């Protein structure tokens, strides 16, 4: 418990920063004292630093024991500074590492895969509707995938963000854009499937490239409009101990707005689509099983993959929104945020994988994709 | 404030 004592220290430090009464301050300072005490000419110096730390903790503890909450918290701020000098004098979380691995593989597979898919569907885009659909999906996923290397770099550098406020606003939002764009596109495609099965005459009367392209345009516009509100609430914050730059969201003094965003994102981005699409393909699959399945199964697989890979993000998000920022579970989930987002990001590379698998179940790669997406 | 996405 080398890193763990320090983790308890910073966690309880944030607890003191967000303390309700003197009692919580005292308890947190007690845990900090225990963790600081729990932790050669170099060993004498690190132990010296730990001693100064424990001393300041005891001072703050005296203050808390008196009844001066604010003053004890001030002493704790100073504690943060000295702790910073002592730690800077002398590791990354497992979930962040998993997030790095996932980000990497999703980047490779997403970039190469969706570049190949775009290449393939581009030939037949204005000749076949399915090509339009798959093209739009691939473009969404790829565009989202372009943001990954910078996120990777930032995570490797312990959340440090040297790319500016604008980039901080736009690049991390691209995955959300990918979510909405994906779900709207998929919804339109699902409508198309339904009509192909139950109202074919409409399809003989309506279907042209134009309607598909318009539907795509509206899907994209709506996705952008659904993405901008969160985009505007992205802000950078400079940390002074140790010096670095953080990129994040800012719902400060507006917890209700945070909850609102979490809820709206859950409903419009997951639950409503789950309901409607499940109804849709219940219809379609029951009819089919009572009687083009090659493409249909692919579409179904993609739809399922959406919810499969978005589920943890949504769960952790909502739960986090209903938790106090000073609660241990909240801090845990906060630490798990990047991993959940990576798991969500798997959606931006899973499509070419599905296409390749179905194609293999049909037995060159672009030729195979041509045959699958047509 | 919260770094990242949430
Ligand atoms: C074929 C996709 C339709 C999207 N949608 C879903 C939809 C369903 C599943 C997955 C994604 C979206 N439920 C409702 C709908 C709702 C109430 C009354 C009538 C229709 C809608 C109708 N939406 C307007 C619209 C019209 C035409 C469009 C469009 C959007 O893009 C493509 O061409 C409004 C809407 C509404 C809720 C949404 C949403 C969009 O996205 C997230 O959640």
């Amino acid at each position: 418990d080398l890193e763990d004592n320090w983790e308890t220290l910073n966690d309880n430090l944030k607890v003191i920063e967000k303390a309700d009464n003197a009692a919580q301050v005292k308890d947190a300072l007690t845990k900090m004292r225990a963790a600081a005490l729990d932790a050669s000419p170099e060993m004498k110096d690190f132990r010296h630093g730990f001693d100064i730390l424990v001393g300041q903790i005891d001072d703050a503890l005296k203050l808390a024991n008196e009844g001066k909450v604010k003053e004890a918290q001030a002493a704790a701020e100073q504690l943060k500074t000295t702790r910073n000098a002592y730690i800077q004098k002398y590791t990354l979380r497992v979930p962040d590492i998993l997030a790095l691995v996932i980000f990497a593989v999703v980047f490779l597979v997403g970039v190469l895969g969706n570049a190949l898919v775009v290449w393939v569907t581009a030939f037949e885009a204005k000749r076949t509707i399915n090509a339009i659909w798959f093209l739009n999906l691939a473009v969404a996923d790829f565009l989202s995938c372009l943001a990954l290397p910078i996120l990777f770099t930032s995570i490797v550098q312990h959340h440090h963000w040297p790319f500016g406020g604008a980039a901080c606003s736009i690049l991390p939002s691209l995955i959300l854009l990918n979510m909405y764009a994906s779900i709207l596109l998929l919804a339109t495609i699902s409508a198309d499937r339904f009509l192909l099965v139950f109202k074919p005459i409409w399809c003989q009367n309506f279907r042209g490239a134009g309607l598909a392209w318009i539907a795509c345009a509206v899907a994209w516009g709506l996705a952008l409009l659904l993405t901008i509100p969160s985009f505007l609430y992205r802000v950078v914050r400079e940390e002074y101990f140790p010096p670095k730059v953080l990129c994040g969201v800012d719902y400060s003094h507006d917890k209700r707005r945070e909850r609102a965003v979490a809820i709206v994102r859950l409903v419009l981005g997951f639950l409503w689509p789950l309901l409607t699409l499940t109804i849709c393909y219940t219809f379609i699959l029951l009819r089919t099983w009572s009687r083009s399945t090659k493409t249909l199964k692919v579409v179904v697989a993609v739809v399922a993959s959406f919810f499969i890979f978005w589920l943890p993000y949504q769960v952790t998000g909502i739960m986090m929104s209903f938790l106090e920022p000073s609660s241990p579970t909240f801090l845990l989930l906060k630490k798990l945020d990047s991993l959940c987002v990576s798991f969500a990001y798997i959606n931006c590379c899973i499509n070419p994988i599905i296409y390749v698998v179905a194609g293999q179940g049909f037995q060159s790669l672009p030729s195979l994709l041509r045959n699958v997406l047509t | 404030f919260a770094p990242x996405w949430r």
